[PDB]
Parts: C-alpha cells; structure tokens; sequence
C-alpha cells in the first residue's frame, strides 16, 4: 500500500530517531542521572533488607512444638 | 539500661513500661519487648524496626502498642486490658538488622521488670 | 504517529519485552520455557525485539537466555550493536551462536555479504542499523574496541582493503576501519610501516576525492597520530632505533618526511637521534652556546681554503 | 622464530594497546555508560528479589509440612 | 539542523534522491535555498 | 516442551563404571542449576550431584569422589560419570533444571524428563 | 570511564557474593523427614 | 592476528580468569582451595 | 616528575615551600640545559611554582 517515497522516509526517520538516541546517550552525564542511580541503590537496600523473618521464627516455634512431642 | 514501670494492676486495666534502649534510624536496628512467663518459656511480645514498623504477637495484637521517644533513646511499651495471660518478667532486648520479627540474636542486657495481674 | 515503526503488542509480548529490556532474567527465562503462545521476535514501538533490547542495555544473562532459544531473529544486528557499544562478553556470547560459529559470515567479504542476500545484519523489515557494507570487523575498528577486534581477528575476519554514491561510502568505511589504531596495531606485523603507507594512500585519496576530502584527511591524521604514539612509547635506545631505522639508515624518518608525517620527525625521541647523527664527531660542540657556534662559523669562513 | 625487531615491535604494540585502553578509561563518562550501570543494578535487583522469593518459598514448604505433622 | 541530519543519514543514491527530489526536479534543494 | 529422554540406560556389574547424558540447557552468566536425582525403589528422591552456572559442583556425601557431574562447552547436554558403581547406586535417575543459585536444594527443580534405567548385578 | 568501570565491577562482585549457593543449610533442614 | 600477546587457555583456566576479572569471589575461592590442576599464573589474551 | 609533584613535596620535606622553590630553580636550569626535553622540565618547574 505505501509508496516507495513513504517507505524511504520511514526508513530515514527511524534511522534519525536511533541516531538521535545514540547521540543523547553520548552526551555528558549530569548530576541528576547519578542521583537517580543513587536512589535506585537506596530503594534496593530497603527492598532487600525487608523483614521476612517470620518465615523463620514460625518454624522454630513449630520445631519446638513438635520437639516437645518427640 | 534498667527497665522501669514495674508494678501490679487489676485485670482489664492499663500499664506502661519503659526501657533505656537506644534505637536507630537509617541504621537497621531492632528493638522489642519479650515475655518470660513463669512455667512457660520466653516469647516475643512486640518489636519495632528502624523505620518504625511494628510487629505484635497474635496474643497481644491490637491490645499492646510499642513506641519510643522522638530521639529514639527510650523504648516505651503500652499495655491495655491486661488479662491474666499477660503476666511475666518483661525483659528488654536490642539486636541489629532487619530480622526484627525473629527472636534470635536479641541481646536482652537487662534486669527486667516485674509485672503481675490480679484477677 | 505518522510512522508505525513496529499486532497491538499483546500483554504477553509486551510483558516479555518489558522484562527483557530491564533485565528481568527470571521472568524472561520463565516466559521462554513455560509459555507456548509467545514469539521471541516480538518488537517494541521502535521495532527492537527482545534480543536487541537486551543487547542495547547490556543484559548478558538475558542475552544468553535468548541465544539458547531457537528461531531467534535479528542476531546479526544484535552482534553489530554489541560491537558498537563494546560489550565484549555479549559479543563473545553472540559469536558462539550457530549463526556465526557454523557459518563463515565473519570471514566473508563485505561484497560477499552484499551478494549473499542473507538479510542477517538487518534490524527491521528493510534496512540495517549501520551501512550495509560495514562488516563486524570494520565496525569494531571504527569504534576502536581492541578486544572485539582481537576476537574477530582470531575468528578470521579481515578488512576488505578496497550507485556511484554507496560505493564511495563503502570505500570510506573500509578506510575508516583500516585507519584506526585498533586495527593497525592488531592486524599487521609491522604497524608503523603499514600506518605510514596507509597515511600516504589516504592523503593521495583525499587529493583524488574532493567531496570527501575531509574524511580522508582525518583518516591520514589518525594514521600519523598512531605512528607518533608508537614512537612516543619507546623507552630506550633500542626501541627508538627499531621504530626509526626499521627492520644507521633512518628509513622510517625519510618515509615520514616523504609522507609529510610531521609530528613523527619532530618528536623528541626522533629529534634526539637526529641530533646525535647531526653532531657525528662534534660531541663537545653540541652543548655550546649560539655565540660559540657563530664564532666557529666565522673561523670556518676565514679558513675555508685551508680546510679544503 | 621471531627476530629481535619482531620482539621489540611486539613489546611496543602491546604497550600501545595498553596505553590506548588506559586513555579510553580516562575519557569523560557519557550517559549511555551510566544507563548501563543502572541496568546492571536493575538486573541485580530482579535476581536478588527472585533469590529471596525462592528462599521464602523453601521455608514455606518446611512450615507447611511441619504444620501438617502437628 | 534536523533537515541536515535527515539528509546526512542517507546511505545510497535512492535515499539522497528522495530527500532532495522530494516525492529530476530538486524541489527540496530549491526550498532550502529559498529558506 | 523440550523433549530430552535421558540416555545412558542399561545394566552393568557392580563395581564397574557407566555414563549418563541428559539434554539439559545450562547457562554460564544467567544463574541456573542442573543436577541428577536418584529415585530408588522404596526410597524417595535424593540429590545425586548438581552443577551451578559457574561450574561449581556439589555431590552427595554418599557419592562424594565417585561420581563426576559435568557438561559440554555448549552446555546443551548434561553428563554424569559413575565410577565404582556399587549396589546402592541403583535407581530411575532423573534430570532436572531450576533457575537461581540454590542448586544444592532439591526444591524448585523441574523433572520434565521421562528418566533412565540403571541397575547393578551383585 | 575508569571509575565508572570500577563501580560496575563493584556491582558485579556484590552480585557474585550475594548469589553464592548457601541453600545447603535449608537442604540439611530436611531432617524433618526424620520427623 | 600477527601478534600473540599471551597453551590454548584450557577451560578451567579460562573460567578462573573470568571469575578473577569479574570478582566471582566464591568461584575463585573454590578454585584456589580445591582445584589442583589450576595454574594461578595463567594469562589471558593480553 | 616524582620530585616535582605536590604529593611528594608536601609529604616528604620538612619545609615544602623552600624545597619546591629550590626544585623550581633546578628544573628551570635543567630546562635551559636540556633543549630537547625543554617542555617537560618547564612543566615541572611550573608545578613547583
Ligand atoms: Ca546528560
Ligand atoms: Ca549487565
Ligand atoms: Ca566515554
């Protein structure tokens, strides 16, 4: 359906978008991006060091409960 | 540190405890109160994390409230509707990490407070 | 938008692309194994499938999971993108794919790659990310990825050493590959001589080609800079002699003067040797002041018949 | 097999490759490299969270069995 | 600069012709000279 | 999905040697796990040997030093080498693959292979 | 770029230190089959 | 290539170099403790 | 280059300013003497200054 000129323009525009994104990726890194990475590290800390120790203390209680039986 | 608030109260009343335990913010510390009932074994009453998140035992859910001062230098336990079950030598403990809701690793380091409930 | 670069990208494919792009390794593995209605070639709004998204963001684990999957498309463009970004481990993982290890795509010439119509190094329904004449070794030389260039050379890849418009672009790309230090230092046995000869050739080409004069001038400057750097990295007299005298006749100094390589001859490592040859037997006169040299010139002027 | 000149040239070429890599490591950091590090943190986050999801699942299984035993 | 970049990203004669000759009357060259 | 049909099925005299092979895809950078498991008649499934993504191998205390879990450079096939195959080492050996780094934990493995048959004559 | 590569290697080393296989204690906790 | 800066770098040494370069501490510890056929002085392509 | 660096001048000598002044004088004199390596010694003298 599309004409040859439309296809050529689509190719060239996709190429321009990719080239522009590459040139943006080659731009100097600001302090805001580093702050974003620092906040990513900060969020990860809270996500990993979250308390999930009930899944251990419940078992220890159960071990004792059944150890009393044994 | 010395646990305070020791005394006797009638069943269904209220009482307050205090422990000179230094909490930390940003530093992943755990504070909590523990119950050593005579005849029974030591158990966990309530714990408070560095972020202020509190975990209560199923027995004391909704009835107790673990808190601390703004400077997180003193541990406060508030008890409401103290039934006959809630009778023990309420010690005070402090460990490191996010393993607040696991009673292993706590360093009690205290004389303990004696509380009894009359029926 | 007036351009649909990519249907509707069903929720399964969209989730798979989201996981692959941002390195959700467990989720991409789970979707590659368990899912049966998912095609690994689904593309995002820009036409980048999961492999290209993973390679672009340097997701080596996702890349390894996708490469283990069969019927995976856009493998050649993934290799080219990884070479462009200098992801050595991703390039090495891609080069172990049956599309490269079993075949001879790295070895074959760019013209052979253009005549084989393999639609391999393409990144969409029509078109390649880089110029169609850019083979992986040429791109690695372009980006000066030394380890990637070494891996491709071990694989056997070589630069071609060469519409009326794409042909000139192909020649310029091949010379950009040849005129890079990453290829000059790793390809030839005598990189300084090869770089001097290539600088001469590129200067001649810049004279011949006027529209692309700047490109060939820049490539010749790159070759001159490589030779100057190699000379600069000498640390004793033997290395300086090897760089200057070649394999004492100053063959490379005369070549640099002929080829207008100015910073090579003007380099202190070359200048000290030139000064040593300049004062062959006049060792003590080298450090004398200008006044003493002018006085000796006057003495020679007075006694020139006697000296003769 | 290699002559003295070949050894000298090999030394100088290896030295040049190392010097070029060092000078590349002294180039100003672009935005694409920071994005690469951010994606590394993202993949690490996903891997660590799935590791925890697996550890919690393993501990859950033991409890369920133990609970049934009681 | 956007127009110059789109012209620069052409890789063969057909793309250059499409950018210059528009849809050999060099319509876009005349427009660029006028503008 | 991926049909494997663990090979190496057969019988051998006790104290000899035998080799198994399973078509299990292994990963070098992604944290995966491959391992062989023993389903002895009357007994239950146990962990014979497991190989991590980095090549680190963990063997059961029973088979420590006697078996050698290994794979090809392509890591598309899993190989188990048995030496001094005694009476105990007899079962319907299965091939399993899980994600993660918890390779030495039996839970999470996927036994999608039909299995092989190995027995020793005393 | 060298300092950023150092940080990337720090992240990689942390990843390898966190994803160590320690799932053995849990495997030994199958002494619950000895109920 | 004309210059060989580094045999064949057997797979055990290759994975040891990969672990050491990218800080795979558990793997390098395991290989330095248990492995006996490992040459700690093996070199990579450079 | 090792002597003319601030990291050594400050941490090595008891009187870093006097040592750096004398070193600057020496490096200027040697820049005068060594014509082929003039730039390096001039840079080191500038570092001391
Ligand atoms: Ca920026
Ligand atoms: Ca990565
Ligand atoms: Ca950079």
């Amino acid at each position: 359906q599309p004409t040859r000129y439309q296809q050529i323009m689509k190719r060239l525009i996709k190429r321009y978008v990719l080239k522009a994104q590459v040139d943006k990726e080659n731009d100097e890194v600001n302090e805001g991006e580093l702050k974003e990475i620092k906040q990513d590290i900060s969020s990860l800390r809270y996500e990993l060091l979250e308390d999930k120790s009930q899944a251990t203390e419940e078992l220890a209680i159960l071990i004792h409960k059944l150890s009393e039986k044994l | 540190l010395q646990e305070s608030g020791g005394g006797s109260v009638q069943s269904g009343g209220s009482l307050r405890l205090s422990c000179a335990a230094s909490g930390y913010t940003y530093s992943r510390s755990c504070l909590g109160w523990f119950r050593q009932a005579p005849g029974k074994e030591r158990e966990r009453v309530a714990t408070i994390d560095s972020d202020g998140s509190t975990s209560y035992a199923d027995s004391v859910k909704g009835r107790f409230t673990i808190s601390q001062d703004n400077a997180k230098n003193t541990l406060y336990l508030q008890m409401n509707s103290l039934k006959s079950e809630d009778t023990a030598m309420y010690y005070c403990a402090s460990k490191y990490g996010s393993r607040c809701q696991n009673s292993l690793g706590y360093m009690y380091r205290g004389q303990g407070t004696q509380v009894t409930v009359s029926s | 938008p007036a351009f649909m670069f990519n249907t509707s990208l069903t929720a399964e494919e969209e989730r798979f692309l989201d996981a692959a792009e941002y390195g959700n390794i467990p989720v991409v593995r789970k979707m590659l194994e368990e899912s049966k209605t998912l095609n690994v070639n689904c593309v995002d709004y820009m036409g980048q499938n999961a492999l290209q998204l993973a390679v672009g963001n340097e997701h080596l684990e996702v890349t390894e999971l996708l490469l283990k999957k069969e019927n995976l498309a856009r493998i050649g463009d993934a290799l080219l993108l990884a070479i462009s970004k200098g992801y050595v481990r991703i390039v090495e993982a891609i080069l172990n794919h049956p599309g490269f290890a079993a075949s001879k795509r790295l070895t074959l010439s760019p013209c052979e790659q253009e005549l084989q119509d393999d639609d391999f190094y393409a990144y969409d329904e029509d078109g390649t990310r880089f110029s169609p004449d850019i083979t992986p070794i040429i791109l690695a030389a372009h980006c000066q990825k030394y380890e990637v260039v070494h891996m491709l050379l071990m694989k056997g890849a070589r630069i071609e050493r060469p519409d009326s418009f794409s042909h000139s672009r192909s020649r310029i790309n091949a010379y950009k590959g040849l005129a890079s230090p990453a290829y000059l230092s790793l390809s030839s046995e005598d990189p300084v001589l090869t770089a001097l000869e290539l600088s001469n050739e590129l200067a001649k080409l810049a004279n011949i080609e006027k529209e692309f004069k700047n490109d060939y001038r820049k490539l010749s400057m790159q070759c001159k800079d490589f030779v100057v750097g190699v000379l600069d990295l000498c640390r004793d007299s033997e290395e300086v002699e090897a760089i200057l005298n070649g394999d004492a006749s100053l063959s490379r100094v005369k070549l640099a003067i002929k080829y207008e390589v100015k910073k090579f001859v003007a380099h202190p490592n070359c200048q000290q040797q030139l000064l040593t040859i300049w004062y062959e037997n006049l060792s003590g006169l080298r450090e004398q002041t200008i006044a003493i040299k002018c006085l000796v010139v006057l003495v020679v002027a007075l006694g020139l018949p006697f000296l003769a």
